[PDB]
């Protein structure tokens, strides 16, 4: 079982910049590696095949290359339309083709802190036998935001969920929704609820709470 | 002109089978090898199975090796995939794709033609409709920080829930999140809109939850 | 498996008023909806078929209508004889006809509080190894009365049952009997019993108790 | 003139079969499709089974699909339903109905004629007669609120228990409740009558329970 490994996560670049994406196998599979491009809501499209051969209809901006045992995809000048998830593929000279984990390209922007809001449980929800608290981060740029929940000044985990939006098309920012879920029976055992937000754009952690 | 069209899919119970098919048009179907690829939400592409031209050779991914069967009818210009003993882990989008070559042993070729993947969901759950609960703005503490108000849509099974504010009148400042699957098998999503705090007492805010799969519509008003 | 959705519960209306009942399928079943009417102790009868076709012997008061996928039964002027449970049914072009749970039409009345009485367990029951205490609500207009049992100033549930009479033919009121079941040994270990009644006709909840 | 007449029903244990039948009168039996519908107490109508003219097609509800069989005898103008392997969940009133058309494939029409449904109860219990446990009025605290006195009717299996006060002499102010099934499989019913508190020391009140199936009559006195 030979796996393909691509860059750890994603690259940040502005339009007109140069983007380099690499992929390597733990063991040699073949002399060729293919590249695919995928956009949200769309099927994968073949970008390069045979390592060096550019697929018809694809702009010359995309050029295949490699070094050592690794393969490279280079975008000579990044365009607004070139922001997509990219994948590497090898066939093992059989039907059982494999793909790498995929890498993303994000729009470059300056660092900015999130606006933080906390939403107490509704009465309709409490009447339903459950309770939850929502901690919202708006308009922040760095993806790696950290939010933790505390109840009665005590840390909780394993009872919350997180969902993150795609980068905004106009402000190039992200939003984050963190929800703390409690049963009504346990919810009533506590008096104060709070969330703490840690972020690269903050000089200090932001805490919001309700009673 | 050249395209692949997927058919089939939908919700099934664990242990049950589902049959998918793909129609080829705009190109010769019996001159190429065919493959199935699936993509779960939040995941990359995973190869499932494939068949060479003339059914000379067939391969399967290890995870489906004893469960899935692939076959083609060259004359009818279609590819078929028979999935038996489906499990929750098999939930994904299933794509029909065409190999650039006819041989499955040529490593110079990739997949140049892809169709529009269908949705296959496996779960021990019915198509339960959503419950809606308002999230009041903390106008008492955030009045100088701009007001954020929203609502939750909880305990619904079907994926494609659409939410908008004020019947589509309010789109600015609206942030809608991807639903998160709960251990109950049901999904929950949140939707929040940021507005001027001074407008909270002048503008009525209602979130509209459209559960198309069950023809259920819920209009929930959100107040301080 | 396609189920039908009906009005949430029941419609409260007076004679001469306008009553509309709506039904929708979760998925498309057929182009036509069949409407049935049922009275207590009687088999249901067909009023409308083919969406718009009124059945012979049925008065013009009942008229079919609809919007989009939502079917409607309209009663132009409610009569004393029109108080009944109405049902929605679709064939799906098969013998396996699908029925809804139906919508009830209730007589509209001014809301007022119930009279509250408590009935402690008899000696014959205690001698039998059991005990039963009943909370009674008399002559109230709403159906949705709420009664909670308390023992030794603690809330109890899951060990009681509710039974309610049909709306009165002359006073248009309801009567409710809530029964709490205890064993002899468990009844005796307690020192005080209480019952709490919540009602729309009450400005405040009323609690009764006995030893 | 046109009517449907049901026959059969009764109290049976689980794991046993029961046959129902329906006679046709006033109309041609074989010009229409036939259906069976059942209704449990507190529930709406549920379709059980049905059959087209000339037995062109037969359908069953999923819940009874492997247990119930439907058939017709045109010569005798009668409809039959065979219910095997009965369960407690099958307790309901059972009605026969005449379709307007001759086939279930016609989606324009509903059911034309309904008969008088019978009672089918499935429970592992004998026809035990009721006991009466009188409920004294709280005359010490309710004397100015009108006196309410009542009784409990307990531990009986069959539905049709008749309850009255003073051998039917006292009907005014009487509120008799619907029986509720206990986890024991037996029913429990409550009844209360409201009277002037001044009558408590002058009028004797008797709770009278009449249960034909067990040849049982219970007379209990209710007093402060």
């Amino acid at each position: 079982d030979i796996q393909l490994t691509q860059s750890p996560s994603s690259l940040s670049a502005s339009v007109g910049d140069r983007v380099t994406i690499t992929c390597r196998a733990s063991q040699r599979i073949s002399s060729y590696l293919n590249w695919y491009q995928q956009k949200p809501g769309k099927a994968p499209k073949l970008l390069i095949y045979g390592a060096f051969s550019l697929q018809s209809g694809v702009p010359s901006r995309f050029s295949g290359s490699g070094s050592g045992t690794d393969f490279t995809l280079t975008i000579s000048s990044l365009q607004p339309e070139d922001f997509a998830t990219y994948y590497c593929q090898q066939s093992y000279r059989t039907l059982t083709r494999t793909f790498g984990q995929g890498t993303k390209v994000e729009i470059k922007r300056t660092v900015a802190a999130p606006s933080v809001f906390i939403f107490p449980p509704s009465d309709e929800q409490l009447k339903s036998g459950t309770a939850s608290v929502v901690c919202l981060l708006n308009n922040f740029y760095p993806r790696e935001a950290k939010v933790q929940w505390k109840v009665d000044n005590a840390l909780q985990s394993g009872n919350s969920q997180e969902s993150v939006t795609e980068q905004d098309s106009k402000d190039s920012t992200y939003s984050l929704s963190s929800t703390l879920t409690l049963s009504k029976a346990d919810y009533e055992k506590h008096k104060v609820y709070a969330c703490e937000v840690t972020h690269q754009g903050l000089s200090s952690p932001v805490t919001k709470s309700f009673n | 002109e050249v395209q692949l069209v997927e058919s089939g899919g939908g919700l099934v119970q664990p242990g049950r089978s589902l049959r998918l098919s793909c129609a080829a048009s705009g190109f010769t179907f019996d001159d190429y090898a065919m493959h199935w690829v699936r993509q779960a939400p939040g995941k990359g592409l995973e190869w499932v199975s494939g068949i060479s031209w003339n059914s000379g050779s067939i391969g399967y991914a290890d995870s489906v090796k004893g469960r899935f069967t692939i076959s083609r009818d060259n004359a009818k210009n279609s590819l078929y995939l028979q999935m038996n003993s489906l499990r929750a882990e098999d939930t994904a989008l299933y794509y029909c794709a065409k190999d650039m070559g006819y041989s499955g042993n040529d490593d110079y070729y990739g997949m140049d033609v892809w169709g529009q993947g269908t949705t296959v969901t496996v779960s021990s759950a019915s198509t339960k409709g959503p419950s809606v609960f308002p999230l009041a703005p903390s106008s008492k503490s955030t009045s100088g920080g701009t007001a954020a108000l929203g609502c939750l849509v909880k305990d619904y099974f079907p994926e494609p829930v659409t939410v908008s504010w004020n019947s589509g009148a309010l789109t600015s400042g609206v942030h809608t999140f991807p639903a998160v699957l709960q251990s109950s098998g049901l999904y929950s999503l949140s939707s929040v809109v940021t507005v001027p705090s001074s407008s909270l007492g002048t503008q009525t805010y209602i979130c509209n939850v459209n559960h198309k799969p069950s023809n259920t519509k819920v209009d929930k008003r959100v107040e301080p």
